[PDB]
């Protein structure tokens, strides 16, 4: 009675979620863009209309596969280059004293050790500035990472400035990105499009504080995959940036000492003029309207009439427990303390400034093993950035005290990659389908 | 005809549109689905696509519709599997929809247009030794 | 209709079948033919299956029987090559015998079949000049 | 028993049992061992 029969479809346009892997698309770096494709002059986009999307920036596979590729960028680059085997040599070193200020006094070490040379058969007598963070008494010192491994040098030639990269998809793949503002990561966007691939990503690599990120084009957004725990780090998204400026002052000084054949090693010479400390500095007005905008948005989820207190990190490596960045190739490690001091109750040019160090000997990611020794920078060194974000997290929150206390947080790097993929996902094609229609062979 | 633009449609410029819309724009879908470790995971990649177009070759070759896009079959329609009429299919659906309403009776709908096949081959091999 | 169960044939289920038997099980085989060194290994394993999948399926198409399990064609059976009748051939005998019989008579008759597509080509392109 | 050819005498016998033969191995000294860092993350165990 129907008179109905089945037809096939070869093309039709549905498609469901999956995993593959995305490939290269970019415009002497560590991030090696020579095995990334050039990126297209003019980008294509095709808006879905009536198209409502499920979205969840918490379980995203794009992360992982951008934290390997980073990684694994990272691991490429240092290869060709000296590896830092003698090092490990009793030093004598001494206190340095030649004007110097009452907060750097005992930051710096003048040591002495003895050196192989291109022959074999022959040594030298070098010295160089170390920092205090750097050695380990064993009048006798020694490098910190010789007890746990030897390890190479930073290459002078490749720069660590991040540049963008954009990811796109293989055949019969499909990249969705959600349009809708105040998405907060999760649940349905009604507003959806198809793009070939994302923005430019920059792979900037920071703790406590997202730099040269994006803003938000509504107002500050949190988002958290369960609020309610006390165990899941919060994301802030600002709607401008705040100018923060850091600098190192002192004039240093490179010198080469040649190690063996074709291996040079690079070590600082001395300081020229007064020696300070490296410090950056942030508008004072400004981070009071943004924590003012912050305590607001707060209050949505954690009440109206509740008592919201901004403190200082619980504790443990300096690297989580300070704001940890690379300012023109110098490993600065600052700490946030007159930042998150403050308590909000419900109801002109001077500005806050942060003095901090420098490190040379660096484990970038979480792992032993494997250090990175930076050769000193010539020169003064200043760097501007915007701050555009922050990662919080709530101490305790039990239901004892009508308080909530936030502290800044950090550690992994994953949160930082899902600040800026939190609106794309991946889907995969389903050519092939079957509707009723009135033929029949 | 002095004014007026003319561009291309997308690879899924037809998502939102209706079946009926939907169903003339086959041929930009199809296309598209053809075109030291991390070129063993392109090659991968690459091959995988090539297994799976064929594996969907392979299946519509199964029930007689090689090489169409189009191939509308002798296999009855139940009303279990859809009541709706024609009016309200494809010209106020769209494909996402119809693959959602209708995704749990396509197996047995595979398995009857392959016995409808099997069948009609028989018979024609029976025609054809007289 | 209660107290049977039901299992499904396996992969080469009916090797020890006769061949009127297992003519009717030729799906299960043609969809299994589908689907650092190491790696390298795999996909050359992989692409050498590929590749031997389209070189039967383009050997099929020269012959005219595209997209298709049986297609019986046009050339006649000589008596030379096995003189057993139908009774004896598709109710007691196997495939992987009758293989081995014939052995030596295939390419001829490959032979035959492309020229008897070739001349069915050129007929019909013949016919429709007109 | 298996051969490749057993005429041959240049060519291994294999004999497979039907039951198996229980053989019990034992080394009783009471080892001790001792870490020696040779070097950055390097350790080489002796036997004290
Ligand atoms: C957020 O974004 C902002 C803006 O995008 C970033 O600020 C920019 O940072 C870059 C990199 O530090 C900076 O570019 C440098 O400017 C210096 C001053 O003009 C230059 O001297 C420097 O060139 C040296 O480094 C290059 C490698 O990066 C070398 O290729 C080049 O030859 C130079 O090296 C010589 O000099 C050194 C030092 O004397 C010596 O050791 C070498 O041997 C060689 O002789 C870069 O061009 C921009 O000027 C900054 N822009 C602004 C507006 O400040 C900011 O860093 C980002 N934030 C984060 C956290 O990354
Ligand atoms: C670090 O120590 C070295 C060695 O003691 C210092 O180099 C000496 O500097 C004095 C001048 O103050 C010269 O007279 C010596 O000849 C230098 N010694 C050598 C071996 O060259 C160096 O000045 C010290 N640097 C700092 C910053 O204290
Ligand atoms: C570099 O090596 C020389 C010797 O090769 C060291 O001088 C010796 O120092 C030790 C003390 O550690 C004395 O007992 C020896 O008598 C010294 N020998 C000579 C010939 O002077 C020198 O100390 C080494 N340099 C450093 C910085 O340790
Ligand atoms: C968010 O976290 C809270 C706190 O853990 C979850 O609520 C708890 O769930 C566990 C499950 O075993 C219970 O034992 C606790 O008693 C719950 N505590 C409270 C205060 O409710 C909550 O389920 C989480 N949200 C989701 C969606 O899973
Ligand atoms: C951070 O702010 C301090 C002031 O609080 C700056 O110190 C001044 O720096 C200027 C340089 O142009 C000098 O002329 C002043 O004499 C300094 N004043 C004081 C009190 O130190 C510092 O330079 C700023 N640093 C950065 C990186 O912005
Ligand atoms: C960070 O540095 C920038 C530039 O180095 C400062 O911006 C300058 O501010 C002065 C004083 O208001 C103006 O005269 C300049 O025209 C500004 N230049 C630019 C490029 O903006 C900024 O004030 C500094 N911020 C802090 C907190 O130190
Ligand atoms: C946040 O502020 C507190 C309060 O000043 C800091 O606690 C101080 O820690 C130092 C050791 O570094 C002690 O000498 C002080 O006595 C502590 N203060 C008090 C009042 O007891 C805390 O260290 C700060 N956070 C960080 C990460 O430095
Ligand atoms: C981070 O900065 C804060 C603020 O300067 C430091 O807190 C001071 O620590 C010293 C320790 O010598 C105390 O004497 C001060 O009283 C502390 N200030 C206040 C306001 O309590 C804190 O120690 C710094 N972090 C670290 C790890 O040193
Ligand atoms: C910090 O943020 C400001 C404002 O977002 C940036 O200035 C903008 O830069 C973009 C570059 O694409 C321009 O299109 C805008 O017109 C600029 N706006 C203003 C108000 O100047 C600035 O470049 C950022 N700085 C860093 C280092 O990222
Ligand atoms: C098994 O081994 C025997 C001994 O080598 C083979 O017999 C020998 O074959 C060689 C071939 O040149 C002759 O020169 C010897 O005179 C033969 N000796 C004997 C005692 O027969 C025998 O052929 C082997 N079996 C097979 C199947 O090859
Ligand atoms: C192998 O056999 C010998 C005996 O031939 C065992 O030696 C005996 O071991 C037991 C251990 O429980 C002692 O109590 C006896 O005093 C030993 N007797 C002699 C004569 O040595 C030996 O232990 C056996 N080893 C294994 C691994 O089975
Ligand atoms: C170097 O200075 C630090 C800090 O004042 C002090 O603790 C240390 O004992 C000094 N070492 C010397 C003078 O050898
Ligand atoms: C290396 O020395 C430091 C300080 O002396 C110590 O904390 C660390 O545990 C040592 N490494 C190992 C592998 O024991
Ligand atoms: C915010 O996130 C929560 C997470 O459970 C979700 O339920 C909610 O829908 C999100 N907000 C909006 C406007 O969708
Ligand atoms: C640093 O020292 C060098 C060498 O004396 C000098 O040329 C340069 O001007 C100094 N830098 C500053 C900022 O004074
Ligand atoms: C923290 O804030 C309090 C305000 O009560 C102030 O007295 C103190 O100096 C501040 N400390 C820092 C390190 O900013
Ligand atoms: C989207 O839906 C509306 C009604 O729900 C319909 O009028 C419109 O045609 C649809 N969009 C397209 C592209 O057909
Ligand atoms: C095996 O052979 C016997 C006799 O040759 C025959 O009866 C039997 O049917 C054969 N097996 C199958 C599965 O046909
Ligand atoms: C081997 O020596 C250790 C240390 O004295 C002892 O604890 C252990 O029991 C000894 N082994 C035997 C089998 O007695």
């Amino acid at each position: 009675a129907e008179n109905l029969w089945v037809t096939v479809y070869y093309g039709v346009p549905v498609w469901k979620d999956a995993e593959t892997t995305l490939f290269c698309a970019s415009d002497h770096n560590v991030w090696a863009t020579h095995a990334c494709v050039p990126t297209d002059p003019n980008p294509q986009e095709i808006h879905l209309e009536n198209v409502t999307e499920e979205f969840n920036m918490w379980k995203n596979n794009m992360v992982e596969q951008m934290h390997t590729d980073i990684i694994s960028l990272w691991d490429q680059s240092l290869k060709p280059c000296v590896k830092l085997t003698p090092l490990c040599v009793t030093l004598q070193c001494t206190n340095v004293t030649n004007n110097i200020t009452d907060d750097m006094r005992g930051e710096l070490k003048n040591c002495s050790f003895n050196m192989t040379t291109e022959l074999r058969d022959k040594k030298q007598k070098v010295y160089s500035l170390f920092y205090r963070l750097d050695v380990v008494q064993i009048k006798e010192y020694r490098l910190i990472n010789c007890n746990t491994s030897a390890c190479t040098q930073a290459c002078p030639k490749v720069s660590f400035e991040p540049i963008p990269i954009h990811y796109c998809a293989p055949a019969g793949f499909a990249i969705l990105k959600c349009k809708d503002k105040k998405f907060n990561g999760t649940g349905p966007c009604p507003s959806v499009s198809t793009v070939q691939c994302t923005h430019g990503i920059k792979p900037v690599v920071s703790t406590q504080l997202l730099l040269n990120g994006s803003l938000a084009e509504e107002e500050v957004m949190i988002r958290s995959e369960n609020i309610t725990n006390n165990a899941k780090n919060i994301l802030v998204q600002f709607n401008t940036p705040v100018q923060i400026n850091c600098t190192r002052p002192n004039n240093n000084t490179r010198k080469s000492i040649r190690i063996g054949p074709g291996q040079a090693f690079y070590a600082t010479g001395d300081i020229i003029g007064d020696i300070r400390q490296a410090h950056c500095n942030v508008s004072k007005a400004t981070w009071n309207e943004t924590l003012g905008k912050v305590v607001k948005q707060l209050r949505k989820h954690f009440g109206n009439n509740t008592i919201i207190r901004f403190a200082n990190s619980s504790g443990g490596d300096l690297e989580v427990t300070t704001h940890s960045f690379n300012c023109g190739g110098e490993f600065f490690y600052c700490n946030t303390s007159g930042l998150f001091n403050s308590t909000w109750i419900s109801n002109s040019n001077d500005s806050i400034t942060l003095p901090c160090r420098i490190k040379q000997i660096i484990n970038m990611w979480q792992r032993i093993g494997q250090c990175m020794y930076a050769p000193p920078i010539q020169g003064v060194i200043r760097c501007v950035s915007n701050i555009t974000g922050l990662i919080l997290t709530r101490d305790g929150g039990s239901t004892n005290s009508t308080t909530e206390t936030f502290r800044p947080g950090g550690g992994d790097m994953r949160d930082n990659w899902r600040s800026e993929l939190y609106k794309y996902k991946v889907v995969k094609i389903e050519p092939l389908g079957v509707a009723p229609t009135r033929c029949k062979r | 005809a002095v004014g007026i633009g003319a561009v291309f449609l997308g690879f899924l410029g037809a998502a939102g549109s209706t079946m009926g819309a939907a169903s003339m724009t086959l041929t930009v879908q199809a296309r598209n689905l053809l075109s030291t470790v991390w070129g063993i995971k392109q090659l991968q990649a690459r091959v995988l696509a090539v297994e799976r177009y064929l594996r969907d070759q392979q299946l519509l070759g199964i029930w007689g519709c090689s090489g169409k896009l189009i191939c509308c079959t002798n296999v009855p329609w139940n009303s279990s599997w859809s009541n709706r009429n024609l009016s309200e299919i494809w010209d106020n659906m769209t494909w996402l929809q119809w693959d959602k309403e209708i995704s749990n009776y396509t197996q047995i709908i595979y398995g009857l247009l392959e016995e409808s096949q099997n069948q009609q081959e028989k018979n024609e091999q029976d025609l054809l030794a007289l």
